[PDB]
């Protein structure tokens, strides 16, 4: 965000469900659940072009 | 027409006039076209009659000005052996600032028009002689 | 020369120049139709433009 | 008072463009310059010609 | 662009490593005209109230003048923290990769051959 | 003060501004290579949080 | 320069603080004491650049034109001091900041030593005149002059900050010893040439270029006296001194490219000179004259021969001073006469003797009678000329020619002849204003005296 | 309005665009967009006037359209990523709909139709907060997104928008029409230096606005309306012809005033990333925008129209208009150039 | 669901279409609007049971509360605008131009 209000308070207001595999109700899994979190763990800290 | 504006320059100039002709042509048409479609949206005519009788006419008009800038430039370029010439340009962009003071009845308009379209044609010419880019990409 | 075609040629040929373009450029009619049909125009136009550019 | 005015502020008011003298006010603001052009790049290009071929002798010539 | 770089605090004013840096000297140009810029503001306020230029608002010009002076000075030390951590990075990045910034040899004026121009 | 003063002031002044050039044709380059290819602290482009992914089992088995 | 620079800057101070009845006495009296200090930039005992600070430095060509500059102040606040007895005192405190302002700026200006700088102050100078022409100017002409005069100056300003930039991007710094020292010859490319005619077409406007010069006229006619004063005695001077310190790194290319502009000078100076024979405007006239001067200073600068350069130099100092004189002189009439009408006054020779004099005086400067500065400056122009081509000296003879022709007829049409008997209203003279004629002329005098101060970079 | 509706319509007004800087989901991003049009809506038809009206429905009708745009966008990149941000390989096309309908919501040219209109028939302080606030929260959305968009496309937007404000500038004589052209024209400022560093998007942002406030608080201290209400401001206070002088030119970038730094460091930032055509065509533009900017000068400053006869009475009565925050914003945007490395990162 | 979601992006293509494109009545303008939403809404809802995105869910129902109050201000503008007229013609509303 332009704003990291929610990152320096340490609140989630909206950061827990912006993708398919992220918090779901009653533990049901969305579709491609597990190719999601692959692609977000090999992105992870490395930057945009780097993970492109 | 991506393809078609890049086989304009797939050819050195003083070669293949009348394909240099006909992509100018094509292409003053769509600018015409478009500024056609400006001119009937912001200030509509009174009819469906007048009102493509003014697309028709600036089509024709923007379509004649870059028909006569590549025919003069490939012409020029034909006639002076400088392929790599500002100058054939600058006749060029010259003459069709005259074929649009033709079509607008105003030679204070055409010497404008050659004069401003001269001076354009003559830094694109250099532009694509010494590798400007118009639109680049974020580098730095 | 000086009080004729000097000042016909650079600054009264500019500003005359401006004067038409701006004429041309804010003869609106202040119509909200011919300013969704221009968007229009502008939306279309974009699209093209994408569509070559690739 | 009208004097001064007609030969400073009204000319360009009361200046019609012709054929006449837009071929009198190109001819007496190119043909000099163009003129001139011609005689100063002859000139020099004698010059520098005799000078690279070693043709022309500088005597004295230290301060140009 | 330095705002993705790693260690960085969200919306942090003056982190502890700009603790490093040597503080402005807080009689320096630019917070002398901070202050010079305060004071023309309180005087400004003044003629557009219609208020006498400078004999009144004494209180209204002093607190302009701290304002600024201290606004100034803590905004004049982020910024050199900034150019700090940003002639850091550059430099970390050019000793990271020594390949991409070769050293090259300037030669000197005995081994070229500069083309004369005459004028003449 | 003499002459020696103003030679000696003109050489740290050129020495300043000779070492300013190069660094900022240096940041320049610098700054070309990281938007070309991203590696350093400069232009790291987001990328979506690692700790908002659920880790526990769910109800079907294949995730 | 920071001791030159601090006290013009407490002017302001003391401008806004001084008692409305001595204001014209404290700044006066302080400005001719900053013209004292600024004196001794003059001390050179040396080959080396007087490098004060990393953004400060002085030159045997920035020296004489911050010397002149520091002079020309309180001549134009005493010029001033007259046309405003009938004004307000916040006004006349204004009037004299905007003066204030203008020397300090162009004193930073030319003591600056990156280019960015020296644009940044080009503009800052821009403004103020722009603002003393536009309000204290006399007939209704002075707003569309105004605009003539900021945006000429502005579409020649804009492509040298970009061509400036551009600059400081390959090289590295904009620094003028740096780029000096580390100068590259360009290749001479259609980039090479626009980067070139970017970089030089500002200063070519400011200068005035023949067929761009048509700000100047109305600028100067529609100006206050101070305005023409610092107008045609510093800032043309301002655009030949931006001239010389870019055209070090435009090699070779300047060679060919000086082409147009040789012969756009030597024929302006001639068209221009003719005007001055037909002009019926006394400050068009002088305008006029300003304009085939600069023509000459353009045309040294573009030959690029020491001799030119000093040439240029000297003519820069010598036109400075008798320009603003005649300017003076011409305001003296105007405030007696209210016109500004070339053939309205005739026989001033019969009522202001000594006046008639300082006319007579500064004639002869204008016409460059010898040993004066004006002729060392036009006579090393017009010998650099003729090494640069033999047939530039039929181009010289007549611009020389028809100088003389206009200054004389400006002295026979302004002093003598009978006298315009119906004119009663011809109060004798002010102490002041002959003051001002002679804090012109004494400086002339003392140039041509010791002519080594005003030669310039070359020698 | 009572107190407890104006509290709750500027409180809806801050929180929208609050919301849109705090959100990374571009849903919340878009119902801040939304909370701002809603907000902002009943202020601006506040007067009950015919062309407050008219203004209240353009402006509605077209900011509706654009988020619509701007949510097909945000579902399309949900059906192509599944996620809810354009993170790095979402499609070209729904990123140009993103920038056309962030474009249309700002308006820049060939959508700036309408912003002189708006502004037009509102009051002074709701063109001031319409001008300096609603294009925040649409700057920070591009801003979020400046490597993914496109360059042609911004380019274009960039150079027509300029093109555009300084043609309208120079036609209209309105005082709110001649501001909005001007927010035309420095949004086309800011549009050009987005793609490359979004840093001097923010830096020409915030010298905008504090050019802006001001000029909007003296237009609001005599309800000056035209240029003939502002010319005869030397009857009405005289002692702000200097500062509007100082204003206007800061507005039009002459040095050695602040606003000559954002077009000076921008055009920098271009000729970094060789966009040299781009750069010079904008100056020039920018230096038409300063010619309307300096016929306002002579009209209001340097020159002194002819007054009324109740402008004495005028004089007779006295006013304390003029807040605290004038002059400090009027100092920080005339006199602040050499603190430039200072206002730059 | 591709030959699916296809129809319904054409259909957001002619709601937009209908909206950029005037007829006398600002209601059948309002009316384009809340077709164009109808359009995302539906569009989002079959994504979310597509992708079995539960928790983006709440999301549709958002755009629907969000559209409605666009929709309540819009009516609400267009009583305004004809109490001024006495209809809701776009032809009427046209004197700002000047
Ligand atoms: C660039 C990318 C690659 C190419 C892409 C495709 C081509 C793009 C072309 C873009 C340039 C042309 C744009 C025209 C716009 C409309 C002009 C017009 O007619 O207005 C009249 C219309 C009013 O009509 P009216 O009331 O009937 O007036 C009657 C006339 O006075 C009656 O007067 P008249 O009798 O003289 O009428 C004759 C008519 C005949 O003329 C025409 O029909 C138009 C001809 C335009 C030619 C210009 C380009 C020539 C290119 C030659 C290339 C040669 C080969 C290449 C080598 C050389 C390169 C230099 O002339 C006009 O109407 C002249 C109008 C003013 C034109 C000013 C052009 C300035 C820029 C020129 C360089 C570009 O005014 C408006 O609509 C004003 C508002 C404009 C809104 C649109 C703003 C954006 C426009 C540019 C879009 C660019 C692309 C998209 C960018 C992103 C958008 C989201
Ligand atoms: C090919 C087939 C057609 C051949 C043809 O028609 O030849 C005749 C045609 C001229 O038409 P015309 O027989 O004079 O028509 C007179 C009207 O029937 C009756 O005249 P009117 O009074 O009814 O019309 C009013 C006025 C209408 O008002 C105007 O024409 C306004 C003035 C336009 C510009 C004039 C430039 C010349 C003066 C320059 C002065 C010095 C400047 C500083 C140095 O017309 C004129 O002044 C007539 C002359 C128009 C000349 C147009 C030239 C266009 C091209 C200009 C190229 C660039 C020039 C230099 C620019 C430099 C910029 C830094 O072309 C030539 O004579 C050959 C030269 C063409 C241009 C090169
Ligand atoms: C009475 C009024 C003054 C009271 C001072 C009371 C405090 C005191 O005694 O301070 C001593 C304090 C001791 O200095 P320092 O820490 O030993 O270092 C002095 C060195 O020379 C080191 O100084 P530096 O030479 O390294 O300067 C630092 C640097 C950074 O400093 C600055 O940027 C400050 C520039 C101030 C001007 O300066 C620059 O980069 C100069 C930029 C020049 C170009 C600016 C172009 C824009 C237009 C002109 C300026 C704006 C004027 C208003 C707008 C109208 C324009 C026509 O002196 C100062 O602060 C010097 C400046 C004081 C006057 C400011 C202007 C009035
Ligand atoms: C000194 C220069 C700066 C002055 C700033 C204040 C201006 C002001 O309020 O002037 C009024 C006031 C005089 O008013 P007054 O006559 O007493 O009574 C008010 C009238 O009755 C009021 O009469 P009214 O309101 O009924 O009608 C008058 C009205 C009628 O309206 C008009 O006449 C309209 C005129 C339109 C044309 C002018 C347009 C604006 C031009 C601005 C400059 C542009 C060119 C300059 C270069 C570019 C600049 C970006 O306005 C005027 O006549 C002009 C008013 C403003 C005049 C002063 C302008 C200052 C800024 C420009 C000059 C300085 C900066 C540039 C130069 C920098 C160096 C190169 O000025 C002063 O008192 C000046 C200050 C003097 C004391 C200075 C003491 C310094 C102490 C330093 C140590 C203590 C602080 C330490 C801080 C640091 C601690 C660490
Ligand atoms: C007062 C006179 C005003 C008009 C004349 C001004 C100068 C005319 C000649 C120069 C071109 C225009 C200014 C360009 C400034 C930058 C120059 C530069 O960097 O050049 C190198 C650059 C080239 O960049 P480069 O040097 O990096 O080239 C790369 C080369 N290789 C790859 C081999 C390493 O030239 C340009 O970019 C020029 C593009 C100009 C396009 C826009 C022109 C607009 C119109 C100009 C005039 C407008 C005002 C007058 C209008 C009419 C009034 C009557
Ligand atoms: C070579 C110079 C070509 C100049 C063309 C031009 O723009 O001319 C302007 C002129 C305006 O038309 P007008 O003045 O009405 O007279 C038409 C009579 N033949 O238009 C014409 O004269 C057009 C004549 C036909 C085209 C000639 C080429
Ligand atoms: C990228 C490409 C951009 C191209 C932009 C220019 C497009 C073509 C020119 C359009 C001109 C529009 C305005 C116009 O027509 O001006 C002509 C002007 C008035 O002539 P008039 O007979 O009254 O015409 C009716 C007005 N349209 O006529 C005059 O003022 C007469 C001027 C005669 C001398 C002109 C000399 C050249 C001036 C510019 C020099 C630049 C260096
Ligand atoms: C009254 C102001 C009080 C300010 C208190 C501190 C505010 C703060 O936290 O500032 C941090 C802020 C953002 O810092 P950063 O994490 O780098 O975010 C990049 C966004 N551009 O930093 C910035 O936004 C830096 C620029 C601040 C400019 C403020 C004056 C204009």
């Amino acid at each position: 965000p332009f704003l990291d209000i929610q990152k320096k308070l340490g609140i989630s207001l909206d950061r827990h469900f912006m993708f398919l595999s992220a918090e779901q109700p009653y533990k049901n899994a969305a579709r491609c659940h597990a190719f999601e979190k692959e692609w977000i763990e090999c992105a992870h800290g490395i930057g945009g072009t780097r993970a492109k | 027409v991506k393809r078609f504006f890049e086989s304009y320059h797939e050819v050195p100039d003083g070669t293949q006039c009348h394909r240099k002709t006909y992509i100018t042509t094509a292409l003053g048409g769509i600018c015409g076209i478009i500024g056609s479609a400006y001119s009937v949206s912001l200030n509509p005519a009174d009819s469906t009659l007048e009102a493509v009788a003014r697309v028709g006419r600036y089509t024709f008009t923007a379509a004649a000005i870059g028909a006569m800038f590549g025919l003069t430039t490939c012409v020029s370029a034909q006639v002076r052996e400088k392929p790599d010439d500002p100058l054939n340009y600058f006749i060029g962009g010259c003459a069709g600032g005259l074929t649009l003071g033709a079509r607008t009845h105003s030679y204070g308009t055409a010497a404008m028009g050659c004069v401003y379209m001269g001076t354009a044609a003559a830094l694109f010419k250099i532009g694509k002689l010494e590798g400007w880019e118009l639109f680049p990409t974020p580098k730095v | 020369l000086d009080l004729i075609w000097l000042e016909k040629t650079i600054p009264k040929s500019t500003s005359t120049l401006h004067t038409n373009m701006t004429t041309l450029t804010t003869n609106q009619k202040g119509l909200i139709k011919l300013y969704f049909m221009s968007f229009l125009i502008n939306i279309i136009l974009i699209i093209i433009l994408y569509s070559i550019n690739l | 008072i009208r004097w001064t005015y007609a030969r400073s502020a009204n000319i360009y008011p009361n200046f019609r463009p012709t054929p006449k003298n837009s071929l009198l006010g190109a001819v007496a603001g190119f043909g000099p310059l163009i003129f001139w052009y011609y005689v100063f790049k002859t000139d020099r290009d004698r010059k520098e010609r005799l000078i690279q071929e070693g043709k022309l002798d500088r005597k004295f010539n230290i301060s140009y | 662009m330095m705002n993705g770089r790693p260690g960085h605090e969200p919306l942090k004013f003056l982190p502890d490593e700009a603790r490093s840096l040597p503080p402005p000297k807080l009689n320096d140009p630019r917070l002398v005209y901070m202050g010079l810029l305060g004071y023309c503001t309180g005087l400004m306020d003044n003629m557009l109230r219609m208020r006498p230029v400078m004999r009144a608002g004494l209180h209204r010009q002093l607190l302009f003048v701290t304002s600024f002076v201290f606004a100034g000075y803590f905004y004049l030390k982020r910024q050199n923290y900034l150019y700090a951590v940003k002639d850091h990075d550059m430099f970390g990045y050019i000793k990271l990769h020594p390949e991409d910034f070769p050293e090259k040899e300037k030669k000197t004026y005995a081994e070229i051959l500069e083309p004369f121009h005459p004028v003449r | 003060d003499g002459p020696e003063k103003n030679y000696e002031k003109t050489l740290a002044i050129l020495q300043i501004e000779s070492e300013k050039a190069e660094l900022r044709l240096k940041e320049q380059e610098v700054r070309r290579l990281m938007r070309a290819r991203g590696d350093g602290p400069w232009y790291q482009f987001p990328t979506p949080e690692k700790e908002f992914i659920d880790h526990s089992p769910k109800a079907t088995p294949d995730n | 320069m920071l001791k030159i620079i601090l006290p013009s800057l407490m002017l302001l101070p003391l401008t806004w603080l001084s008692s409305p009845k001595k204001t014209w006495t404290n700044v006066t009296s302080y400005s001719f004491l900053i013209s004292l200090t600024s004196l001794t930039l003059l001390w050179q005992t040396d080959e080396n650049y007087k490098n004060f600070s990393n953004m400060f430095s002085s030159d045997p060509l920035s020296t004489p034109l911050i010397i002149l500059t520091a002079w020309l102040l309180p001549l134009m606040l005493m010029a001033s001091q007259n046309h405003l007895k009938k004004d307000n005192n916040v006004l006349q405190k204004l009037y004299i900041s905007m003066l204030i302002s203008l020397q300090i700026l162009l004193i930073m200006t030319f003591s600056a030593t990156e280019l960015i700088m020296f644009y940044i102050l080009f503009e800052a100078t821009l403004i103020p005149t722009l603002i003393i022409i536009t309000r204290w100017g006399n007939q209704t002409e002075r707003l569309n002059a105004g605009i003539y005069f900021l945006f000429y100056t502005l579409i020649g300003s804009i492509p040298l900050l970009i061509a400036l930039i551009l600059i400081q991007n390959h090289v590295g710094t904009l620094n003028l010893m740096i780029l000096s020292f580390t100068t590259h010859t360009l290749d001479a490319s259609w980039s090479n040439n626009l980067l070139w005619l970017a970089c030089m077409m500002a200063f070519l406007i400011k200068m005035p270029l023949y067929g761009v010069h048509l700000w100047l006229p109305k600028a100067h006619v529609e100006a206050p006296i101070a305005g023409s004063m610092i107008l045609a005695a510093i800032l043309l001077k301002l655009g030949s001194y931006g001239m010389i310190r870019i055209s070090i790194i435009l090699d070779p290319l300047t060679k060919y490219m000086a082409y147009p502009f040789i012969l756009l000078s030597l024929w302006g100076m001639i068209m221009t000179s003719s005007i001055c024979l037909r002009q019926t405007d006394l400050k068009s006239l002088i305008a006029y004259s300003s304009v085939s001067h600069m023509a000459l200073v353009i045309a040294s600068i573009m030959i690029q021969t020491p001799w030119s350069f000093m040439g240029a130099t000297m003519l820069m100092i010598a036109h400075g001073l008798t320009s603003s004189l005649l300017f003076c002189l011409a305001n003296s009439n105007y405030e007696r006469i209210h016109s500004r009408t070339m053939i309205m006054a005739r026989g001033l020779q019969m009522v202001f003797p000594l006046m008639a004099t300082w006319w007579l005086m500064a004639s002869l400067a204008n016409l460059a009678l010898p040993p004066s500065i004006n002729l060392m400056g036009e006579l090393f122009i017009t010998m650099s000329l003729f090494s640069w081509s033999n047939f530039t000296i039929i181009l010289m003879g007549i611009n020389i020619i028809i100088t003389g022709m206009y200054s004389m007829y400006m002295i026979i049409t302004t002093q003598r002849g009978k006298l315009t008997n119906h004119m009663i209203n011809l109060q004798p003279s002010h102490t002041r204003e002959l003051t001002l004629m002679a804090l012109h002329m004494i400086p002339l005098i003392l140039l041509t005296t010791s002519p080594k101060l005003i030669t310039g970079l070359t020698m | 309005m009572n107190p407890i509706t104006l509290a709750i319509i500027y409180f809806t007004i801050f929180l929208g665009p609050v919301i849109t800087m705090s959100s990374t989901n571009l849903m919340l991003m878009w119902v801040g967009l939304e909370f701002s049009l809603l907000a902002i809506i009943p202020m601006l038809i506040n007067k009950k006037n015919p062309r407050s009206t008219e203004a209240a429905t353009k402006y509605f009708v077209t900011q509706a359209t654009a988020s619509m745009i701007i949510l097909l966008a945000i579902v399309l990149n949900y059906k192509q990523l599944g996620t809810w941000m354009f993170q790095q390989q979402t499609n070209g096309l729904i990123l140009n709909m993103t920038l056309m309908a962030l474009s249309m919501k700002l308006g820049l040219a060939p959508f700036h139709f309408w912003l002189p209109e708006v502004t037009q028939g509102i009051p002074l302080h709701m063109g001031l907060i319409l001008l300096t606030w609603q294009k925040i929260a649409p700057l920070s959305i591009l801003i979020q997104i400046y490597p993914l968009l496109n360059s042609t496309i911004i380019l274009m937007l960039a150079i027509t928008s300029i093109f555009m404000g300084a043609w309208g500038g120079l036609n209209q004589t309105q005082m709110r029409k001649i501001m909005a052209y001007s927010s035309i024209a420095h949004m086309g400022w800011m549009l050009a230096i987005l793609p490359y560093n979004p840093s001097l998007t923010l830096l020409n942002l915030m010298i905008y606005i504090i050019l802006t406030a001001p000029m909007f608080m003296a237009l609001m201290l005599n309800n000056s309306m035209t240029i003939n209400s502002i010319s005869l401001l030397w009857n009405k206070t005289p002692a702000m012809l200097t500062m509007i002088s100082l204003m206007l030119l800061s507005l039009g970038g002459l040095p050695p005033l602040t606003g000559f730094l954002p077009k000076w460091i921008i055009i920098t930032e271009l000729m970094k990333n060789n966009c040299l055509i781009m750069a010079t065509l904008m100056a020039m533009m920018a230096l038409l925008n300063l010619f309307f900017y300096t016929r306002l000068i002579y009209s209001t400053s340097l020159t002194m129209f002819p007054t009324n006869n109740n402008s004495k009475m005028m004089t007779h009565q006295t006013k304390t208009k003029p807040n605290l925050m004038f002059s400090t914003l009027a100092i920080m945007s005339t006199m602040t150039l050499p603190l430039a490395p200072q206002l730059i990162t | 669901m591709p030959s699916t979601f296809f129809n319904l992006t054409m259909a957001f293509s002619l709601s937009l279409l209908g909206t950029l494109m005037f007829r006398s009545h600002l209601m059948s303008t309002l009316l384009c609007l809340e077709g164009m939403v109808l359009s995302l809404f539906i569009m989002t809802s079959v994504t979310s049971l597509n992708s079995n995105s539960m928790s983006s869910m709440p999301i549709p129902i958002t755009i629907l509360v969000f559209a409605a109050c666009e929709a309540a201000v819009g009516l609400a503008l267009l009583v305004k605008v004809s109490n001024t007229y006495g209809t809701d013609y776009v032809q009427n509303l046209n004197l700002l131009q000047c």
